[PDB]
């Protein structure tokens, strides 16, 4: 790939 | 006839080698990218100028070493391009004043793809270039050797068009929610540009990316691409029109989306490989 994208989350309760 | 480095480095009269550790700031230029210019790297002398013309020329076997090695390329050596690595000497540069002057060797790189890219690690032979020095006095005939060493961490692009940043991460708020991803490109020239994603997904659409967070991963969750709404499957090129030398947005929002059945708490990430294609 020429990028790469990391998307970080949270589900909290 | 002597030479002096940058970075605090010398070779003598008679020649010898030395090692020259470079910042590297890599650009796409049109029909070529800039890997380094030595010019500002690499400076010589002549030591009887009032009597005595020395003759500086690149020589041949002058190469980019590492991984850049599997790359052709050209070389710029005093205004005039040849091609690198050299197979022959190029024509005389004259030498003629006790003042350090440039040594005017500038490395380029072919491009070979659209908006890709080559990884340099920091310490890295990057290239060996030969300076062959001969006058017009005696019979002398003395070789510079310089080692080209990346001083830092880059990526040099190895096509017609480059991004914002090679390595993106952006932090969605708690679930439920959104967010964009800043992520642009340019092109040396103007190119009619594409792009599409690449990743593991769980839907049928090819849309929603898995969640591969190592330590307790929210369960029931994923990620979603979309561009002005749209959402954005994978292997699918999106098409930007016309990208040329201005910044172009990619217009990517990175979204939540349910995979399959309830959603638990826990963390959330997924990788996404953005790949350019000329259309
Ligand atoms: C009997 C005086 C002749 C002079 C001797 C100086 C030696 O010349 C040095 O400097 C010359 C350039 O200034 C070079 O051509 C030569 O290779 C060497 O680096």
């Amino acid at each position: 790939a020429d990028s790469t994208i990391t998307i970080r989350g949270y589900v909290r309760d | 006839f002597a030479c002096k480095t940058a970075n605090g480095t010398a070779i003598p009269i008679g020649g010898g080698s030395a090692n020259v550790y470079v910042n590297l700031a890599p650009v796409v230029n049109v029909g070529q990218n800039l890997v380094v210019d030595l010019s500002t790297q690499i400076f010589c002398h002549n030591d009887y100028p009032e009597t005595i013309t020395d003759y500086v020329t690149l020589q041949r076997g002058s190469a980019y070493g590492g991984v850049l090695s599997n790359f052709s390329g050209t070389v710029k050596y005093s205004g005039s391009s040849y091609p690198f690595p050299t197979t022959s000497e190029t024509p005389r540069v004259v030498y003629n004043s006790r003042t350090d002057k440039p040594w005017p060797v500038a490395l380029y790189l072919t491009p070979v793809s659209s908006a890709g890219g080559v990884a340099i690690k920091a310490g890295s032979l990057i290239a060996v270039l030969i300076l062959r020095q001969t006058n017009n006095y005696n019979s002398d005939d003395f070789q510079f050797v310089w080692n080209i060493y990346a001083n830092n961490d880059v990526v040099v692009p190895t096509g017609g068009c480059d991004v914002s940043a090679r390595d993106v991460t952006v932090t969605l708020p708690d679930y439920p929610g959104s967010v964009p991803i800043p992520l642009t490109v340019y092109c040396a020239k103007s190119q009619n540009l594409g792009y599409y994603l690449s990743g593991t997904t769980a839907d049928a659409g090819n849309s929603i990316f898995t969640n591969t967070a190592s330590f307790s991963p929210a369960q029931g969750v994923g990620v979603q691409l979309t561009r002005n709404g749209t959402i954005i499957p994978a292997n699918n090129t999106v098409s930007l029109g016309a990208v040329g030398t201005s910044a172009v947005s990619l217009g990517l929002t990175a979204n939540y989306a349910r995979t399959g059945g309830q959603v638990t708490a826990g963390n959330v990430q997924s990788i996404i490989g953005v790949t350019f294609v000329y259309q």
